[PDB]
């Protein structure tokens, strides 16, 4: 996996790689690993692709029938912690589970990463899997607050691009997200073998 | 002491056309290196427009084909009508990863037709975790069936080729041929190589034999 | 099994639970129970029904409980509801003291309490507690307080009050003669004796038929002490030397 | 790994924590708070595993709240400290034990200034100053040479800053910022962080 | 004379719910149309003071984006149904990837029905029916539906149905304008003018709430304004 | 009026009148029939309706594959034994990969529904039912009732007026056996009209149909289904 | 356990066990509470005034978190019992969502809350009704009443308790906009409410005020006699130099 | 049971025209002591069916105790349906992957012969809850050595006579006699046909040792 959400003045970026991996065999490269909880509520997945995504989806059914009763919509903050709350109860059980609850709340611009483990921090960038390392690289040399929006679109996507080139369980192709006021908009799925002859010539 | 798990081996394969969706299987049921059956196929019916491949502990199979067949009745008892295959997929998910800490030793993929006709095929891991493809294997020999679908019906790595849609024909002939050549590599695979064909008429079963060693 | 059921936690037409103030009533009919605050301490003062000349007396007292180091209470009512609630009271404190590692605050524990016996006028279909209790102690956020409880669950911190038979003419007794802010243990005692003497139908008043405690602050740790025979000997004496001295003038 | 500091003074109690969120090999936040305002003069310091640190300090913190409602005073500093105490030490033989390692700082009308130590294992122990992780192996020993009972709150500040320096120059772990606050008869107080311009 | 919340009556009926059914008829009315263009609901509020804020008043509220309820009669029983179907729908929803159908959602709080009684019971169970009666409109595969259930936990599919304490005369009013065809405009119009008849306060846009939900919306409270764009053409 | 609440209270006369208090719940119900050839199992149930703007209540569930049936009182009682005997279906079939034989079925609704009527606080289950069935012994129409007693029924019926229908049957029972399906509907259809006043008949929209045999999984028809069947019969006399 | 049922239905479609409870919050002290621009206030009337009994241990006034505050009617002690709850919901709900609480969705807990006793076995209805007031973020200042029954509903000032219909009726007809527009005239309000009713002194009234992102307010004895003495000048200047 | 203890070998079974052949020894080992040889391994499970077992004698004990009692509950109702051999291999497949799931399984592999509606089952069932269907079936050692020769008959012929089937069981017997440790020159015979379950007693297998003559050259 290769995740990697931050938050800017137009908004939250989110972005990752497709690769899922049965040991060393490439099980799949078309996996959507931005799940859409709300249309105002996205949550990266890296870790066990079960576990991430059965834990995901009962958020977001937690997340509709709290729109329900409170008529109104959730916060960034009582979604990731209604997430660690649920996976916490099951600490030390074996669940492999690393994910970022990316949005837009009344406090603004919105991102959490919530462990299986049971970590639950708000902060300004975020890179989660096995090739978070070589995406923190690139994206903390690129990172401004001040990015302009198609700036940020390509510092994401390089980002994850030169994690897919390092990390051996990273690869198929970069998709990306971006969080704006009025809801989440499909940026971007590009494959990477595309962006390689993008980047490189 | 003691292990609740036994492999049995199997290979399975699923392929979504246009029109139709194609789920095949080997009939060769082993553990260790003996034969049980040679008329095993791993092929499971489960509505007119559905069709379930499992492969992997025997045991696990059977059970969660009971399971699930005894779930679509309930379904249908419920809400007077069929399960959609898309429904049987997110059903299978929530069933397979009920067993997260005791799971089913069980690959599956789920072949069949979509509400608007056309083909579709589920590809699952053993705790729930399930994605839509166009085209999958699973079971012992999947590692030898997936890379020529990918290069055959992906056109992966094919410099200026058309990308024909893939007829029934040729999807047949092109699932004759990897479970040929997996019976030649693969100790799990062999015997008899059962494909089911599932289009707007229903569910047709055809019988291929692959060598006994 | 449903034509045997008293429904003893239901209310009536009127919007009342009968069970409540029928035990109102058997506390009515139980001994003259009253506490008195002051400015350097607060008194129990109650009468003893357990009056006969062949009792043993084995114990500190008949009426008056120890709870905890810092307070104690007097009861009115059922005697055995009585031990109930007051070992309950006991465990309560000793609790919050396990947990908290200080004494329990007054007000908690008879809230502490008061809340099972509301829990016995909601649900369960038992009859309740027939009894009401009086709560003198110190703490360190009010000091010096007196409380009441009745069976209903509910409770009030009060500055005097009474409980028992003939308690109502003895809250009005203590209405005249009270001192918000002026009242000294001593002059407590009197108004102790003058109303237990008014009240208790049986006059002339022997310190065989009363049972008084003070609870006091003594450097640094709380004094609770059962008062002798004799020195309630000396408070009434005292009692019809001021008696027989306000009647000569006339 | 995570440094918890606390340094009490006559009439005021100062603590101080590192601003780092770490796994693996990284840094993930360099703004982390590692205190808890429980009262409106009780401040609770946590530290250790995942998600216990964090489960536990709000539990506690939620029921001195709570403790404040149903009452209209607070819990003061030792009551709070032998309700967390108490709490901790009854899940340490339980199914779910809170691997969390903490210090108590508070200040009451009555008692003054306070400050708690806590090991995992729920043993509670008042001192004039304590100190938590690693680090401390490093600091405490500067704090006895250089603590007397008599010390003013910025020669306290100094102290502490003496020892987040050494922090700097012996540790291997990176610990760049540390939030910084006080405790007195006017409640919490949060100070300038003591940070260095590395990088 | 007392008996069990679970005695027949000699005519065969549970007593506790022909009470409940008695219940029903003092509470606000409210109709429900069916329209191949979407179903439609209204019900009057009766504010009893000017000092209630009126909008704190729903006896309409959505069980899912393509589901609505209406309700009438002791509606603190209702709340507890309603959050029991949206709780049911979003079940649905995680484990097969879909919508409920209406009569899937009205089927399972109909369940809930005689789940009443004392002894060889939980702790928790329930004492007495629920006092209610609700209005299930919404749209599904099978287009727009409307369905009715009662106390006795019988529900049943309607075209057109009025519940609560002018139940009769808002039928037969019903029962005199509908044909199989109307158009959603219509629909609303004939609600709201039945509505007016029955009710004893003057209708106007803060008295009631209207409801649609049409295969192309989905739940949608009518505003003030809407409501009052409808009440014009009075 | 001292024996009447309780289920657990005999009356001096040997009798338990909650136990016929609900039965009187069946007869509150739309008449419905049942008959069975050799070779079929046919329900013929009449739906009612409230008022015309409401659509006619179902009266036919659903049980198994080879077990259908029609229903007689409380919705919801009928409801819970429903699922009660699709869950007993599906355990037979998880078991034993074979479907349940009926009169095994309906032993155990007998065992269920016999319960509550020796308990305090309890009460019998308000609905009758008519069960249609095809196992390796044939067809089988059998009948539960509140008191938890149940038959092996020829020809039955059950609920209002349900007496005419009855009438009629006891008549055709020789008939019966060797009729093909839609003389079995027909005479089906006839009894279930005979519950009717001349002033009202059949009708495509007050008419459900549920047959199971040895060609045919249980199927009900309800609407434009129903027409087939009865499209075919008399005028009916006066 | 007792497995009873205690509230069912009459053969009229009453719930009896229920009606009896709101009886018993009609013999109860009367609460009243108004709503106004920055401010919200809560009083309390017939105290019991005994003189000998201490005033804060018996406050009919209570607050469940820093943000919401609450008076009732009816049993005190069925009202200490759903002030707890009500307070442990409070942390709970802090616990498990980060955000505090909104005053509709406490005021929604307790209703819930007294509905689920009307409902279940072996239980019996409390008999008390709740003046909730509270400002929830985004600063709009909100005031609900809930029931025996378990309904509960949203007002602008509202009362309930002992002669509750005379002084709703009174503000009805004195609940305007030029009226509550400052803080000192809508505590006036409230005070000129209360004395409508209540055996006219003062010191029988308890007042209390929540204001803003402030904590709640009592008003002492000394405080509430200025207002009633400006109340009773307002009296006499206005109503005297008229009639 | 975590740890077998008395155990029994080998399990033979086969279809024949019109019916279904079972075959094993009597012995129960206790390790690689043969202490009770004189025990019977084959169980008449109604008169459809019929039911060998290796592994556990106990638990085999247990397994005949139950289906005992179920075919009596049965055929107490005598509403003219029975348990057909599938059924009954349902059931027990049931029941093996039941105690699996437990962690506590029943130690046993066993073979279901039967013989209803003119069809011929031989049915397989493991521990595990691993079951299925075949011509022919061999437990433990036999499925090393007698199912390869079963399996070279049938498919060169696969319709044998009683009589056939009968002479490849006592060959397979004699071969697993020969070549098995834990096996016993004592064993048994079990037939249905549409007569019924017929169990034939205690059986010898000639050996032939000839080839000990045969050290030096
Ligand atoms: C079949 C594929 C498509 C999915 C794959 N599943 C699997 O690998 C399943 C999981 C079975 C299981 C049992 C018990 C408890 C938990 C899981 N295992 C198997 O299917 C069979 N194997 C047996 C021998 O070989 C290895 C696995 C998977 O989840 N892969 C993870 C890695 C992993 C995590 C935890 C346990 C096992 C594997 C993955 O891709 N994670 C990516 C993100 C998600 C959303 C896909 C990333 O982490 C990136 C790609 C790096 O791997």
């Amino acid at each position: 996996t290769t995740t990697l959400a931050f938050k800017f003045r137009h908004g939250v970026i989110v972005a990752a790689d497709s690769r899922a991996t049965a040991g060393a065999y490439i099980a799949s490269q078309t996996v959507k690993k931005v799940i859409e909880i709300n249309p105002y509520l996205l949550g990266t997945m890296a870790g066990g692709a079960a576990d991430c995504s059965f834990w995901e989806r009962l958020l977001a059914r937690q997340c509709r029938i709290y729109e329900l009763r409170n008529k109104e919509r959730i916060s960034v903050a009582a979604a990731s912690k209604l997430l660690a709350n649920m996976v916490y109860q099951y600490k030390g059980m074996g669940l492999s589970m690393g994910t970022m609850i990316c949005g837009w709340d009344k406090r603004g611009p919105g991102l959490y990463y919530v462990d299986s483990e049971g970590n639950r921090i708000s902060g300004a960038t975020f890179s989660v899997g096995s090739g978070s390392v070589y995406a923190y690289g690139v994206m903390d040399r690129g990172y401004s607050y001040d990015l302009e929006v198609e700036q940020a679109y390509d510092l994401a996507r390089r980002a994850i691009y030169q994690a897919t080139y390092r990390d051996a369980y990273s690869g198929g192709a970069v998709n990306l997200y971006h969080v704006r006021e009025d809801g989440w908009i499909r940026v971007s799925s590009d494959n990477v073998a595309d962006l390689h002859e993008k980047y490189s010539g | 002491r003691f292990s609740p798990y036994v492999f049995n081996g199997g290979t399975i394969l699923a392929i979504a056309g246009e029109d139709f969706a194609i789920v095949a299987s080997d009939t060769r049921l082993s553990e260790g290196f003996s034969i049980h059956t040679r008329d095993s196929p791993k092929c499971y019916k489960l509505t007119d427009k559905t069709v379930i491949g499992c492969s992997g502990f025997h045991g696990d199979c059977l059970t969660l084909t009971k399971i699930i067949e005894a779930r679509l009745k309930m379904y249908k008892h419920s809400n007077n009508k069929a399960m959609t295959t898309g429904a049987i997929a997110a059903m299978l998910s929530t069933i397979l990863y009920s067993r997260r800490f005791f799971p089913y030793y069980v690959y599956n993929i789920i072949g069949g037709l979509d509400e608007e006709g056309k083909g579709a095929v589920y590809s699952f891991d053993p705790v729930g975790s399930y994605q839509r493809d166009s085209f999958k294997a699973g079971g012992s020999a999947s590692a030898m069936l997936q890379p020529l679908l990918d290069n055959q019906v992906g056109f992966k790595n094919m410099q200026n080729v058309e990308h024909v849609p893939l007829s029934l024909d040729r999807a047949m002939r092109l699932v004759k041929d990897v479970f040929i050549s997996a019976a030649e590599r693969d100790v799990y695979t062999g015997d008899a190589l059962r494909i089911c064909i599932v289009t707007k008429e229903g569910i047709r079963e055809e019988t291929v034999s692959l060598r006994k060693d | 099994s449903r034509r045997y059921d008293s429904r003893t936690t239901i209310f009536s037409p009127e919007g009342r639970l009968y069970q409540v103030e029928y035990a109102m009533e058997a506390i009515g009919h139980a001994g003259t129970c009253l506490g008195i605050l002051a400015n350097d301490g607060v008194l129990l003062a109650a009468e003893r029904r357990n009056i006969h000349k062949l009792l043993d007396e084995v114990f500190f007292s008949e009426k008056i409980y120890k709870l905890n180091e810092d307070m104690a209470c007097s009861v009115a009512g059922i005697t055995s509801d009585a031990n109930v609630l007051t070992n309950e009271l006991r465990l309560i404190a000793q609790r919050y003291l396990l947990q908290y590692q200080e004494p329990i605050p007054c007000e908690q524990l008879v809230t502490a309490l008061c809340d099972i016996k509301q829990a016995y006028t909601q649900f369960g279909g038992k009859r309740p507690f027939g009894v009401s209790l009086l709560y003198i102690g110190w703490d360190k956020h009010y000091g010096f307080q007196l409380y009441q409880s009745d069976p209903s669950g509910n409770y009030g911190g009060w500055k005097a009050t009474c409980i028992g038979n003939n308690s109502a003419a003895a809250v009005s007794m203590l209405k005249q003669d009270y001192k918000e802010g002026e009242m000294t243990l001593k002059s407590a005692l009197a108004l102790a004796i003058k109303v237990l003497n008014k009240t208790m139908d049986v006059s002339k008043l022997s310190a065989e038929k009363v049972e008084i405690a003070t609870l006091t602050r003594e450097n640094g740790k709380t004094v609770i002490r059962v008062l002798k025979q004799k020195e309630v000997e000396q408070l009434i004496k005292k009692h019809e030397e001021e008696e027989a001295k306000a009647e000569r003038e006339k | 790994m995570e440094y918890l500091i606390g340094i009490q003074g006559p009439d005021y109690v100062l603590v101080a924590s590192d601003r780092v969120a770490a796994s693996n090999i990284v840094q993930m936040k360099d703004d982390h708070d590692k205190m808890f305002k429980m009262s409106e003069k009780i401040l609770l310091l946590c530290v250790g595993e995942a998600g216990d640190t964090v489960q536990f300090a709000e539990y506690i913190q939620k029921n001195v709240q709570l403790y404040k409602m149903r009452n209209g005073y607070e819990l003061s500093p030792t009551a709070a400290a032998n309700f967390t105490r108490r709490n901790l030490a009854d899940c340490l033989r339980s199914r779910t034990p809170y691997h969390v390692n903490l210090l108590l700082a508070g200040y009451d009308e009555h008692e003054g200034p306070a400050l708690y130590y806590m090991d995992y294992l729920a043993a509670l122990a008042k001192a004039p100053f304590a100190a938590h992780g690693y680090g401390a192996f490093l600091t405490l020993s500067i704090l006895d040479r250089y603590y007397t009972p008599t010390i003013s709150r910025e020669r306290a500040v100094e102290l502490l800053r003496k020892c987040l320096e050494e922090l700097q120059k012996r540790f291997i772990l990176n610990l760049p910022t540390f939030s910084v606050r006080i405790i007195d008869k006017n409640g919490i107080h949060d100070l300038d962080n003591i940070s260095f311009p590395k990088q | 004379y007392d008996r069990g919340v679970n005695t027949f009556s000699p005519e065969g009926r549970l007593f506790q719910v022909e009470y409940a059914i008695e219940a029903i008829k003092l509470g606000s009315t409210a109709i429900g149309i069916q329209t191949s263009e979407g179903v439609c609901l209204a019900v009057e509020k009766r504010i009893t003071s000017p000092l209630m804020e009126p909008s704190s008043i729903e006896k309409i509220v959505e069980i899912d984006a393509h589901i609505g309820c209406a309700m009438s009669g002791l509606i603190a029983d209702a709340k507890t149904l309603i959050d029991k179907a949206r709780v049911e729908t979003q079940n649905h929803w995680f484990t097969y990837n879909e919508t409920m159908t209406v009569e899937s959602v009205t089927q399972a709080v109909s369940n809930l029905a005689l789940q009443f009684g004392e002894e060889d019971a939980d702790p928790g169970a329930m004492s007495r029916p629920f006092g209610v009666a609700l209005l299930f409109g919404g749209v599904d595969e099978k287009g727009p539906q409307l369905f009715h259930m009662d106390p006795s936990g019988t529900f049943v599919q309607c075209d057109a149905r009025a519940i609560g304490s002018a139940s009769e005369g808002a039928q037969s009013s019903l029962q005199e304008v509908y044909h199989k065809s109307m158009t959603l405009k219509e629909a609303i119009k004939s609600s709201l003018i039945i509505l007016k008849q029955v009710m004893e306060e003057k209708l106007n846009a803060t008295n009631i709430e209207l409801a649609t939900v049409q295969p192309g919306q989905n739940f949608h409270m009518f505003t003030k304004e809407e409501l009052e764009e409808v009440i014009k053409d009075i | 009026n001292q024996y009447d609440n309780d289920v657990t209270v005999w009356s001096p006369q040997g009798r338990i009148h909650q136990i016929e208090y609900a039965m009187e719940a069946v007869k509150q119900g739309s008449a419905t029939v049942g008959l069975k050839s050799k070779t079929h199992a046919v329900l013929v149930a009449l739906k009612r309706a409230q008022s015309e703007l409401a659509a006619h209540q179902k009266k036919i569930l659903h049980v198994d594959n080879h077990i259908g049936i029609s229903i007689a009182g409380l919705t919801a009682d009928a409801r819970l034994l429903c699922n009660f005997m699709r869950q007993e279906c599906l355990d037979s079939r998880f078991v034993f990969d074979r479907p349940l034989p009926v009169s095994r079925l309906v032993s155990l609704i007998g065992s269920k529904t016999q319960i509550p009527t020796q308990r305090y606080g309890r009460r019998p289950y308000g609905v009758g039912l008519l069960i249609a069935g095809y196992d390796d012994m044939g067809p089988h129409i059998f009948q539960t009732c509140p008191s938890a007693n149940y038959f092996d029924c020829r020809a039955m019926s059950i609920g209002a007026r349900s007496q005419s229908a009855r009438t009629y049957l006891e008549r055709h029972m020789s008939e019966f056996m060797e009729c093909n399906l839609n003389e079995l509907v027909k005479h089906g259809l006839r009894a279930l009209r005979e519950t009717l006043p001349a002033e009202q008949d059949l009708t495509t929209k007050n008419v459900s149909i549920g047959i199971v045999g040895k060609d045919l999984e249980f199927t009900i028809y309800d609407d434009d289904d129903v027409s087939p069947f009865l499209e075919g019969l008399e005028e009916r006399p006066q | 356990s007792y497995d009873r049922a205690i509230t069912v239905f009459s053969p009229d479609g009453h719930l009896f066990q229920v009606e009896y409870a709101q009886e018993a919050v009609k013999k109860g002290s009367t609460a009243v509470g108004v709503r106004g621009r920055d401010i919200v206030v809560l009083g309390v009337e017939k105290k019991s005034v005994a003189k000998l009994q201490d005033e804060r241990t018996v406050r009919k006034i209570c607050a469940l978190d820093d943000n919401v505050c609450m008076a009732f009617a009816g049993l005190t002690a069925d009202a200490r019992i759903v002030i707890n709850r009500a307070r442990v919901e409070c942390q709970s709900h802090r616990l498990t969502v980060e955000d505090p609480v909104t005053v509709e969705y406490i005021t929604r807990y307790i209703a819930s809350l007294k509905q689920r006793y009307t409902q279940s076995n072996g239980r019996r209805p409390f008999g008390i009704s709740a003046l909730i007031v509270g400002f929830d973020f985004d600063g709009t200042p909100r005031l609900y009443q809930t029931d025996p029954s378990g309904t509960y509903h949203a007002w602008k000032a509202n009362a309930i308790g002992r002669g509750a219909k005379s002084v709703r009726e009174f503000l009805e007809k004195n609940y305007t906009d030029e009226a509550i527009e400052t803080d000192d005239l809508t505590i006036k309000l409230v005070i000129k409410a209360l004395l409508e009713v209540v055996q006219s002194g003062g010191k029988n009234i308890e007042l209390a005020v929540m204001r803003r992102d402030q904590s709640l307010k009592i008003l002492n004895p000394e405080e509430i006699e200025k207002y009633v003495a400006e109340i009773e000048k307002e009296k006499e200047e206005n109503e005297k130099k008229k009639q | 049971t975590q740890n077998p203890m008395v155990t029994g070998t080998s399990v033979l079974g086969v279809k024949f025209e019109g019916g279904v052949v079972i075959a094993a020894d009597m012995l129960g080992s206790y390790g690689s002591l043969a202490r009770f040889r004189n025990i019977s391994r084959i169980m008449r499970v109604n008169n459809s069916t019929m039911l060998g077992a290796s592994g556990d004698y106990a638990d085999f004990q247990y397994l005949k105790q139950v289906l005992g009692q179920m075919v009596i509950d049965e055929e107490l109702l005598g509403d003219g349906h029975s348990y057909s051999p599938r059924a009954i291999h349902s059931w027990l497949t049931r029941a093996m992957y039941s105690r699996r799931s437990k962690m506590n399984p029943l130690w046993n592999t066993m073979v279901i012969g039967g013989y209803a509606d003119g069809e011929s089952f031989l049915g397989y069932v493991d521990m595990l809850g691993v079951a299925y269907e075949a011509p022919s079936l061999a437990t433990g050692y036999g499925a090393y050595l007698a199912q390869p020769l079963l399996r070279e008959v049938l498919e060169k012929q696969p319709v044998l006579s009683q009589t056939e089937a009968r002479d490849l069981v006592e060959r397979c017997m004699r071969v697993l006699y020969y070549r098995d440790a834990r096996s016993y020159n004592r064993f048994q015979i079990a037939t249905v046909t549409e007569k019924g379950v017929e169990i034939e007693g205690p059986l010898s297998t000639e050996t032939n040792w000839d080839i000990a003559h045969m050290i030096s050259g």
